[PDB]
């Protein structure tokens, strides 16, 4: 997997680099994509799977959970529907939200409760529907959770860059990302790939290779397909980070957004 | 659950009771961990989702293996691998005689080896104490329950640890917590396996501050910067000087009291790393470094 990709973490105090690495690039092995997978699912239109992330990220902004709570929930779906077949259009909101579930339950300090998670779904998902869908994704997931999700590559990148303002940066990198992955297709990249490519939209291949350790000949395809919806997002003028009751404005670019991506899609895609 | 018969409760917490049983067919051993799900208002308890995933990535030999999960009827079965008994109950059942100094020490190694693997997962334990340390009939030593771990992707974040092991920083009032706090308690661990007692058992989170500060001498600016500008710290703390490790620790040779010096330093940022802790001198004996490239 990437053969001509280096290793960007800097020197560390607490763990061997190199080990580090290699646990980041195993994840890879582990948690798989599959970009066709609505295939196994004739009664689905890839539009579906965007509303419901789409609504899925506009949920998190309510409760003020984090991006990582949002990407989680995305790579359970993904992963949980390439492991089933024929699923209908009616159930694709308890799946969504039983994925959101369960990455708030890891996630998060303090969770919105379950009553919480049914309520939003203004009375089409029951409490205990939910808790009978997180349990059969978690077992069609072989209960594998700790995916490196898009948006923790994110960090990861920034994070080794650090060691105008980066959290501004950050939300208008995640901002991009946030539409990507709306669109099935972008499960023919690796995630990290993925978030490489988005952060070299927002600034050069030089700075990307330094952070992410691919080489350019790794994300160019990734970057040609990215090109619409970065180009989508540049003639808007990317949003302003924002402030959180409750949340610490050192941890305020780390809290789930929400915009009206759907329509920037169709101009991406078209 | 058919192929298990219960042979007696070994524990409990709050999210369900733990059993020793026996695989009926194979005669394997095991430890269960039955989550009563009828009585659970948020579905399968966040810190067992926690543990579940956490534990299926952290493979190593000194971490507890997660042998099954098993969902029946309205019950979550956890089954983890048996050890016969924690590291409290055998320090407890070595008191009088003493843990063989060879023994103290291959026990630390092996605490260190899980935990440097558990850091170059990017997780923090936060929970290291004599009883989350499994031992075997064969030497081997294991970390166990983690159920307070926290991947470290983003900084881990204080919220208002059994205090006996609780690092300084966390008592004065961090707002993080780092990997140094893990180091803590090993070194609290390894003063609690030399003498056969508790090395700091306060009972506030102010007598656990006095009590460090009465072994290792009251901090300062200079052997712990920033530590006068601490939500928690007083001026009017009491100046005690340290003590001479050879008072604290006696059994222990220079290596060891070396080690454990600088696994106890009140600087978080200067407190050993656990992978640099398995290079120490003290384990020069039971380890030898392999060719480096580059
Ligand atoms: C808001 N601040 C942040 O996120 C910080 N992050 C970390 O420090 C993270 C969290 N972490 C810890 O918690 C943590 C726990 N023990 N130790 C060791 C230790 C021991 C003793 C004392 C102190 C610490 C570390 C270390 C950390 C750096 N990690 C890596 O894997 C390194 C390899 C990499 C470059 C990707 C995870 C900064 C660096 O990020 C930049 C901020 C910025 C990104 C861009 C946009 C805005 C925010």
């Amino acid at each position: 997997i990437a053969p001509s990709r280096g290793s960007p973490l800097p020197v560390l105090s607490w763990a061997n680099r190199e080990e580090v690495w290699k646990i980041m690039l195993n994840k890879e092995k582990t948690y798989l994509r599959d970009q066709h997978f609505l295939e196994q699912h004739p009664l689905l239109q890839p539009k579906m799977r965007a509303i419901l992330l789409d609504w899925l990220m506009e949920v998190c902004e309510v409760y003020k959970l984090h991006r990582e709570t949002f990407y989680l929930a995305q790579d359970f779906f993904d992963r949980y529907m390439a492991t089933q077949e024929n699923v209908v259009k009616t159930l694709l909101q308890l799946i969504g939200i039983s994925s959101l579930f369960i990455a708030a339950k890891l996630e998060e300090i303090y969770p919105p409760k379950l009553h919480q998670f049914a309520y939003v779904t203004d009375g089409a998902c029951s409490g205990d529907e939910i808790l009978t869908m997180e349990l059969m994704i978690m077992k069609a997931l072989k209960w594998r959770l700790s995916p490196l999700t898009i948006v923790s590559w994110l960090n990861v990148y920034m994070q080794v860059a650090y060691l105008q303002y980066p959290q501004q940066i950050f939300i208008q990198i995640a901002e991009l990302l946030d539409l990507c992955v709306l669109d099935v297709d972008c499960l023919e990249f690796p995630y990290g790939i993925l978030a490489a490519s988005a952060l070299y939209h927002f600034s050069s291949s030089e700075l990307m290779q330094k952070v992410s350790g691919y080489q350019w000949c790794d994300i160019e395809n990734c970057v040609k397909w990215m090109v619409p919806f970065a180009m989508v997002i540049r003639e808007t003028g990317s949003s302003k980070l924002k402030h959180f009751r409750g949340v610490a404005d050192e941890d305020a670019h780390n809290i789930q957004t929400h915009r009206d991506s759907l329509d920037l899609l169709d101009k991406a895609r078209a | 659950m058919e192929n298990f018969q219960k042979v007696e409760k070994i524990g409990e917490g709050t999210y369900g009771v733990v059993y020793k049983a026996r695989n009926k067919l194979t005669g394997e051993v095991v430890a269960l961990k039955k989550i009563r799900l009828d009585t659970e208002t948020e579905g399968v308890p966040s810190t067992a989702i926690r543990e579940i995933s956490l534990l299926k990535e952290l493979n190593h030999p000194n971490i507890v293996k997660l042998l099954d999960v098993i969902h029946t009827e309205n019950k979550l079965y956890l089954v983890f691998e048996f050890l016969h008994q924690d590291l409290k109950k055998f320090m407890d059942a070595s008191a009088l005689t003493g843990i063989p100094l060879p023994l103290i020490k291959s026990y630390l190694f092996q605490l260190l080896q899980g935990l440097a693997f558990c850091h170059s997962h990017r997780v923090l334990h936060r929970d290291l104490k004599p009883q989350n340390l499994l031992i075997n009939t064969e030497g081997a030593i294991k970390l166990a329950d983690f159920g307070l771990a926290r991947a470290f992707g983003v900084p881990v974040r204080t919220y208002t640890v059994t205090l006996w092991y609780r690092a300084p920083e966390i008592l004065l009032g961090c707002k993080y917590y780092s990997t140094a706090v893990d180091i803590w308690s090993l070194g609290c661990i390894f003063a609690e396996m030399v003498t056969r007692r508790a090395l700091f058992p306060g009972d506030s989170e102010i007598d656990q501050l006095f009590r460090i500060f009465r072994t290792l001498g009251t901090p300062d600016e200079v052997v712990w910067p920033g530590v006068t500008s601490m939500p928690d710290y007083k001026p009017s703390f009491p100046k005690w000087a340290r003590q001479d490790f050879s008072k604290v620790v006696p059994p222990l040779d220079e290596d060891g009291r070396s080690l454990l010096s600088q696994m106890l330093h009140y600087d978080p940022n200067k407190r050993i790393s656990a992978k640099a802790a398995l290079a120490h001198p003290f384990f020069q004996d039971v380890t030898k470094p392999v060719p480096h490239l580059r």
